[PDB]
RNA sequence: ACCUCGGAGCAGAACCCAACCUCCGAGCAGUACAUGCUAAGACUUCACCAGUCAAAGCGAACACUCAAUUGAUCCA
RNA sequence: AGAGUGUAGCUUAACACAAAGCACCCAACUUACACUUAGGAGAUUCAAUUGACGCUCUGA
């Protein structure tokens, strides 16, 4: 009993009478490469994936490359394996070109889009700089994926973006204690005249991040939206409860997302203070519990089982005396 | 009469430790969350559902004879083997409130 | 107190939550084949006749961060994109990208000859001095 | 051609293990774990138990 | 043995010269092989 | 000549099953010296006795290869 | 003189963040080859979808 294949069977196309004439892999790497190519390709049989799933610009760049290739000193250094590339410069001009798409990839991986906009994706075109000032000299940056302690995020951060109205919103997606889907609002500055952020209307006062102890890592996202024309908007936790999806839906017409910057935070000492005097509540504490270990149904006669078998099914290790 | 074979077919719930298949030779290769014993027997590393799939076979580079076979294949050729997987059914754990401090 | 209203079971939707707590599952099987799937994150390096690319990829196959000589950012300061110093520059820049992405731990799984190569050794050195460990913490059961 | 011999440790005394040795070879000195001192210590051959 | 000339020390400008020669040679041989390929195809 | 163990004809495809016969082989060996300790869950030569695999953990390091290569109780 | 046209050898690679991926050559190991390592050279025929410079077939 045989059933014909439901599609092209692999290795069928290359199957020839003459095999000596055909070129072969001579290296492990060549086969490997072709293997990943096949793995990524869709298949009619059951797979692992199923179950576990400008002209002027070009000319200018070419000219620059030619000029860079012209020098002898750089070539010498390259040969000597001493040549270095400045990280500051490359970062600066990377943020301009290939920045937004990489940020999009990060946001996609962290699943911000699915939680915020219910699957909808946007490219964070405008560069956004958020920094939490610590002391009078130091400042902790907020990149995409960075981890910042709530102690450092106690005060409102400095927001700078080189652009010419705007709005910004900081949201904690997993911060919510009651409703899993819902998020906590932190601070929503609306109608921001250009780069200058101080002039903006304070819809909601700043509240520092409060991830509960033993609740794991919490992600907080700053979302910057471009505003076409002015529009009217609108310590208790209930008031802070919001969904970004609904808010954006109702403000879709006059307001579109432009920038994204997200950081991570664990519980810290400052969170206790946030809970105590600011929220005027007892601090919730969580712990990671695992499901109870599986044991098969106890038998009257455990055969060829060690003595310790019985200890698997007893609740208390202290001795019992029954009626006596 | 060694009684070797598949013990758990596709769609069967397994617990960690459960022996999926005894084989003598590598008929079924270990896939996701499936351990392999000394005797070449396959066992579940996780509690879940057993799946059988066809996956592209890339041997370890140190495995001399397999690499030799690979390097003798034509340019379009890829090798496939049967693989046993366990799709885990339960999450690692949950966070629950213990103290309203 | 309406503030003192908490769910009995806390829900955290962060994809990186359990990984950072080191309680997330890794794919422990695949012993017969190469490479291992037992990682949360992987450094994967593609060597081409014209370009070198280094990638940080999750187990699920989603890409996190990348350093490619194909990009103008790295091109503009490189004499040639196919050498040891190209790899070293890619190493340093990827380390910077990883730090800002918050990824501190990944595994690198080379072929023996690739490991023996000085270029990849210097890439690994760039990883180390970059602040990225090329060994992942063992998960907690 | 092989003999089973007893190996006794210099430290953590009273612990010994049996190992097989080529008959024509010299007396074995090994470095083996001792549970009494909870560390790897030197062991010497005392006598041949049997011939296998 | 190798007591004939154990010492082998050269300058830096000669290394630069060598590198340039090898680069030029690579280009030249590529061009020559191209000529060969063209003529055989023809 | 044979009596125990492993392989093929030999169940064409889960397991098991071809008595008698026709052939082959085994009764070792080599490398370690954590070939330490402990412990979920399982397999099993159709019983039992035997036999097999193994997560996690403690302690180390940065549960060997081989188809069989074997022997209960008593007793010394 | 007409027709067919057009990316380094190849590719209905190029939505874009980009001229990409295999081919090719030199040096080391190899008697060699192959692998690996270490380096090198490479292109959208020109001007505004259109017109004319290169290529192949048809006239003497
Ligand atoms: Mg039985
Ligand atoms: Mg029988
Ligand atoms: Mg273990």
């Amino acid at each position: 009993r045989r059933t014909p294949p439901l599609g092209p069977m692999p290795n069928s196309d290359i199957d020839l009478s003459n095999l000596e004439r055909l070129e072969k892999y001579r290296s492990f790497d060549r086969y490997r490469r072709r293997a990943e190519q096949e793995a990524q390709a869709p298949h009619w049989w059951r797979t692992y994936r199923e179950y576990f799933g400008r002209t002027q610009q070009l000319l200018e760049r070419k000219q620059a490359i030619q000029e860079l290739r012209a020098n002898v000193e750089e070539e010498r250094a390259a040969r000597l394996r001493t040549a270095s590339v400045p990280l500051d410069a490359v970062r600066a001009e990377w943020e301009r070109t290939c920045g937004p798409y990489h940020k999009q990839r990060l946001a996609e991986y962290y699943g911000l889009y699915r939680d915020l906009f219910h699957g909808a994706t946007f490219v964070p075109r405008v560069p956004l700089h958020v920094a939490y000032a610590v002391g009078e000299d130091d400042l902790m940056p907020v990149y995409c994926g960075n981890e910042v302690t709530p102690t450092e995020a106690a005060q409102a951060p400095e927001v700078t973006y080189e652009a010419e109205l705007w709005t910004l919103l900081l949201t904690s997606l997993d911060g919510h204690l009651l409703e899993p889907d819902a998020e906590y609002l932190h601070w929503l500055l609306t109608n921001i005249p250009g780069n200058r952020v101080a002039e903006g209307q304070v819809t909601c006062p700043y509240l520092p991040p409060f991830p509960a102890r033993g609740s794991g890592i919490h992600r907080l996202a700053f979302l910057l939206f471009k505003q076409d024309q002015p529009i009217d908007f609108s310590y208790q936790l209930a008031q802070r409860t919001f969904r970004t999806f609904d808010f954006y839906k109702k403000h879709q017409e006059t307001m579109t997302p432009a920038g994204l910057s997200f950081f991570q935070c664990r519980w810290d000492d400052s969170v206790t203070y946030i809970f105590h005097q600011l929220l005027d509540m007892r601090e919730p504490v969580f712990e990671f519990v695992r499901p109870p270990p599986y044991h098969p149904k106890q038998k009257r006669f455990p055969h060829r089982q060690p003595l310790r078998y019985l200890d698997r099914y007893r609740d208390s290790h202290e001795p019992t005396y029954g009626i006596y | 009469g060694r009684r070797q074979g598949i013990k758990k077919m596709e769609g069967h719930y397994v617990h960690a430790g459960n022996i999926i298949a005894t084989q003598r030779h590598f008929r079924w290769h270990p896939g996701a969350h499936v351990g392999v014993g000394k005797n070449k027997c396959l066992y579940a590393l996780e509690e879940g559902i057993v799946r059988y799939t066809k996956e592209v076979y890339v041997p370890h580079p140190r495995n001399t004879e397999a690499v030799d076979l690979i390097t003798r294949l034509p340019k379009g050729a890829v090798l496939y083997k049967t693989f046993v997987h366990v799709v885990p059914a339960k999450p690692e754990g949950t966070f629950k409130l213990v103290a309203m401090l | 107190v309406e503030n003192e209203a908490v769910a009995p079971e806390f829900t955290n939707r962060n994809p990186r939550n359990l990984e950072l707590l080191s309680v997330a599952r890794k794919e422990r099987g695949w012993r017969t084949v190469f490479p291992s799937r037992e990682f949360w994150h992987r450094l994967r390096v593609i060597r081409t006749q014209h370009h070198v690319e280094a990638l940080v990829e999750h187990q699920n196959g989603k890409v996190v961060v990348s350093a490619s000589t194909r990009e103008w950012a790295i091109k503009k300061h490189l004499y040639s994109t196919r050498n040891v110093v190209a790899c070293e520059s890619i190493g340093r820049v990827l380390a910077q990208r990883c730090l800002e992405a918050g990824i501190n731990f990944m595994v690198y799984q080379p072929t023996p000859w690739e490991a023996a190569s000085d270029s990849m050794k210097r890439l690994q050195s760039a990883m180390t001095e970059g602040g990225v460990v090329l060994r992942e913490p063992q998960r907690i059961y | 051609k092989n003999i089973l011999v007893r190996m006794v440790s210099e430290a953590g005394t009273g612990f010994c293990f049996n190992t097989k040795r080529n008959r024509l070879r010299e007396k074995l000195t090994l470095l083996h774990y001792d549970p009494v001192v909870k560390q790897r210590v030197l062991f010497v051959e005392k006598k041949k138990i049997r011939s296998l | 043995k190798a007591r004939e000339r154990p010492q082998v020390e050269l300058t830096f400008e000669e290394t630069e010269r060598r590198a340039l020669l090898l680069k030029k040679w690579s280009l030249y041989k590529q061009q020559e092989r191209k000529m060969e390929r063209d003529t055989i195809r023809a």
